[PDB]
């Protein structure tokens, strides 16, 4: 009940703030301004480097979420299958960068 | 000169008119944020280059 | 007459060279602290 | 009651990221040879309140945004994850104490670039949304280094209690067994809040020049709040302070001065250096960090069990 | 009355607000930019008033017009000081910006920035030095301490 | 009768390439720059108090004109357009008639501030130090029109900074 209220509290001053800062000087007299960037005109176009980040991004993402629980499985009782899968887990990432690497995945965003 | 006080014809020849003439073949090939540099690495003021 | 000149004897030696100090410890040295540091915070 | 503690939490990070701008202005002038401001108050202490109330009675922009919905929640969503964030912090005691106060951390710095990824969409400017996208994407980045160099260090510590991390240093500091985990923290935190000499939407646009005065405003504070709390965050993960159960005004004083002097820092590298070049501060990451991350975690994992140093689950 | 002392004191409050409180938008065109940035120096040091250096344009209040304004580049400042929310005021330094200065007779020069936009504050000379334009700058915000607007708005 | 900047080849053995090594390994010269920047924190900065206190000026300096008089109450210029005619700027207007007692003297005398590019030619051109360019530079206005200055107001200007400037005519005239 407490992180609910605190959660609920910092979400109302937020609020709070947001339309105080957004409806204060519009109560203020002023004149208006017309409707009208370097790429007004042109398209935007798609660039594959900023999508590849993103998705090598997601997959390390993910096997980092593979290794997260490392410090509560380090108290097992079986310490030789442990570390043999976490030293497993680690040099799969490894391996994945260095893949990534070899075949200049990492390109113009190095 | 004509011969006259005032001076008939006083072109101003710039070191930064040339220097920015070679600003695209300068920056071929490189980034949008080495660009800034090529401009910096020369020292342009534009009272020259325009006069 | 009165005029804005230099001494008689000069102006002194003025210094232009450049000049970085050339301080700190070797690489070895750097690296041998940084290891006993973590050896310490290991034992 | 309690939430008169919630408003001491909450007022004072206002306060401290008000004159947080002061002290940035101050030292940095400082630094270069001039004075901060010193004509508006004494000795500029009044600087923060007249330009709050110069941005709050400002015109509003009124930019002509594709939507409004986005518009209006980035600040909702940038304020309220600069203030969730700093309820776990063990300062000697949390506010909430919660098991797992790391990883709600981590959570709310995965999810705070939605601000930036909405303010970019709702401005109408696509070099605006060119550039929140080279920032969502250098936040994300250093996301991933933060994560790996966390779980090495709580797996040095061996739980993901916040409060478990004083008494895990009682000894001796963090930063003698974990020094370059901690010199690739500190550069990791400075390139999530786009600090220099990280930032890049300042160089050659904005993703946030679009928002009026008051969203401005309030972007301004969550960043500089994360500032502040990040640096909290790295003072007690790292350099962890004198404990006392009958004083904890102690650890308070002593905690206090330790992230104020890593906040003096971070004004101290941003006057200092250079901006990166996007692709640099890529390959700083991805061909420099992550590999002495993922060696520096494979050491961290098999260095308590070939020691015996195996740290207790409570 | 009650009223009348109440928008006095408010009145003096925002003016104090926005007058310690101003970030210009210089126009970096030319001698004069050299000599603002020598104002921005630490010996003069406009950063310890409360005036920030080099503020960008969407949140500035203050357009610093230090240059040679031609006709080539006048609609990009009209189109910028269209662009600056108000409260704004426009100061001109040196003489090509009052009133075209050496190149007053040329075909490509605008005589005079007051003829694209209005201003609050003309700074004289050529260049006038980091003191004058320092001074110009307190001018203006004496100009705006003295300002009357909410005594004017409940008068009306 | 010249020099080859980085023209030089780095050492290849052990120590100086471990030296490299730990120099980009421990961020030795980042630190050198923080150790610049902390050093240069503790000097005392050049700021100085403005208005309580002003910039160093030489009596040569150039700023509001102004128009001097003799030490009887005559005012010095004779209408010569001299000032006028060597003014790059065509900032000088002058028309001249002569008066009741017969002294060629300026009926109009319009200098146009504006214009003006602050050069000190027409101090330079008079043969009888009439105009000169006053120590003043505090002097901006808020109006276009109050800077075109005609003769009352340069009369005015001398009037009122004569005991600064006979001082500088005093202390500068030998070097002319
Ligand atoms: S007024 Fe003089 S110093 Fe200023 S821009 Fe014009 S020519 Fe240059
Ligand atoms: S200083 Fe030069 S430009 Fe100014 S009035 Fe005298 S001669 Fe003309
Ligand atoms: S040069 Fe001197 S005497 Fe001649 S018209 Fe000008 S101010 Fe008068």
């Amino acid at each position: 009940m407490n992180l609910m209220i605190t959660l609920l509290t910092n979400f109302t001053l937020a609020t709070l703030l947001v339309t105080i800062a957004f409806w204060l000087p519009q109560l203020n007299v002023y004149s208006e301004k017309t409707s009208p960037d370097p790429m007004g005109s042109a398209r935007l176009p798609f660039s594959m480097k900023f999508f590849l980040v993103a998705i090598t991004f997601l997959l390390f993402d993910l096997e980092i979420a593979l290794l997260l629980p490392l410090p509560w499985a380090s108290q097992t009782t079986n310490l030789n299958t442990m570390l043999t899968m976490a030293l497993l887990l680690i040099f799969l990432l490894a391996v994945s960068l260095a893949y990534e690497w070899t075949q200049k995945g990492l390109e113009w965003t190095e | 000169s004509d011969g006259s006080s005032r001076p008939y014809r006083c072109k101003i020849k710039a070191p930064g008119f040339a220097h920015l003439a070679g600003l695209d073949k300068m920056s071929k090939g490189h980034m949008l944020a080495d660009v800034v540099a090529i401009i910096g690495t020369q020292d342009i003021v534009f009272g020259e280059v325009d006069r | 007459v009165k005029q804005d000149m230099p001494p008689v004897g000069g102006y002194g030696p003025i210094d232009y060279k450049r000049n970085l100090p050339r301080r700190g410890l070797s690489g070895y040295s750097m690296f041998a602290v940084g290891i006993g540091a973590l050896l310490f915070g290991y034992w | 009651m309690f939430m008169i503690n919630v408003l001491t939490l909450i007022i004072p990070i206002l306060l401290a990221v008000a004159f947080l701008t002061l002290v940035e202005r101050k030292v940095l002038g400082y630094m270069q040879f001039r004075k901060g401001p010193n004509v508006v108050g004494p000795y500029g202490l009044l600087q923060p309140i007249a330009d709050a109330i110069k941005l709050f009675i400002k015109e509003p922009l009124r930019p002509a945004t594709s939507s409004i919905s986005m518009f209006i929640l980035a600040p909702i969503l940038a304020l309220t994850l600069a203030l969730t964030m700093w309820i776990p912090l063990p300062m000697p005691y949390p506010l909430i104490n919660m098991n797992l106060g790391v990883l709600f951390m981590l959570a709310m710095s995965s999810l705070a670039v939605y601000s930036i990824l909405w303010s970019g969409w709702a401005s109408n400017s696509k070099y605006a949304l060119i550039g929140a996208l080279r920032a969502v994407a250098q936040t994300i980045s250093y996301e991933v280094t933060l994560a790996i160099i966390l779980l090495s260090v709580l797996l040095m510590n061996g739980s993901f209690t916040l409060s478990t991390l004083i008494i895990t240093q009682e000894q001796v500091w963090l930063i003698f067994p974990a020094w370059p985990l901690a010199m690739m923290w500190f550069i990791s935190t400075l390139a999530e809040t786009n600090r220099a000499p990280f930032d890049l939407t300042e160089g050659e646009s904005g993703f946030n020049v679009e928002y009026a005065a008051g969203p401005f405003a309030l972007f301004f504070m969550a960043e500089y709040a994360n500032i502040i709390m990040m640096n909290i965050f790295t003072t007690t993960l790292f350099l962890g302070a004198f404990h006392n159960p009958y004083m904890p005004e102690l650890y308070t004083i002593n905690f206090t001065i330790k992230s104020l002097l890593l906040s003096i820092t971070f004004l101290w590298i941003r006057a200092s250096y250079p901006r990166f070049r996007y692709d640099q501060l890529m390959h700083l990451l991805w061909k420099n960090f992550l590999p002495l991350t993922l060696a520096l975690c494979m050491w961290h994992v098999s260095l308590p069990i070939l020691l015996s140093s195996i740290p207790p689950q409570t | 009355s009650r009223g009348e002392y109440v928008v006095a004191k408010l009145d003096d409050l925002i003016n104090w607000a926005r007058r310690s409180s101003l970030w210009p938008m210089t126009f970096g065109l030319a001698c004069c930019a050299v000599e603002m940035m020598h104002m921005a120096a630490p010996r003069y040091d406009m950063d310890r008033f409360g005036v920030v250096f080099r503020a960008s344009p969407r949140q500035s209040d203050v357009m610093i017009v230090a240059g040679t304004l031609t006709n080539k580049m006048a609609p990009a400042l009209r189109k910028v000081y269209d662009q600056m929310p108000e409260p704004r005021y426009v100061v001109s330094m040196g003489s090509c910006a009052n009133g075209g200065g050496y190149y007053h007779y040329s075909y490509s020069v605008v005589r005079g920035c007051d003829r694209i936009v209005p201003v609050d504050i003309y700074v004289p000379g050529c260049p006038p030095t980091a003191e004058a334009l320092l001074y110009g700058i307190l001018q203006l915000q004496k100009k705006i301490k003295r300002e009357k607007r909410l005594r004017i708005w409940y008068r009306r | 009768t010249y020099k080859y900047v980085n023209l030089r080849e780095p050492s290849m053995d052990m120590k100086s390439v471990t030296d490299r090594a730990a120099q980009t390994l421990l961020w030795t010269e980042l630190i050198r720059g923080l150790g610049m920047t902390l050093s240069y924190l503790f000097r005392e900065p050049a700021t100085i108090n403005y208005p309580f206190e002003k910039g160093p000026l030489s009596p040569r300096f150039r700023g509001e004109h102004a128009l001097r008089r003799y030490p009887s109450g005559e005012e010095r210029c004779i209408a010569c357009k001299l000032c006028e005619a060597v003014c790059p700027a065509q900032a000088i207007t002058i028309e001249a008639e002569p008066r009741a007692d017969g002294s060629r003297r300026t009926t109009r005398y319009d200098i146009d501030m504006t214009k003006c590019i602050y050069c000190g030619f027409c101090q330079e051109a008079c043969p009888v130090d009439a105009i000169v360019e006053g120590p003043n530079f505090e002097f901006s206005t808020e109006t276009h029109e109050e800077l075109l200055y005609n003769k009352e107001k340069l009369l005015n200007n001398g009037d009122k900074w004569e005991a600064e400037i006979a001082a500088n005519i005093q202390a500068d005239y030998l070097y002319r």
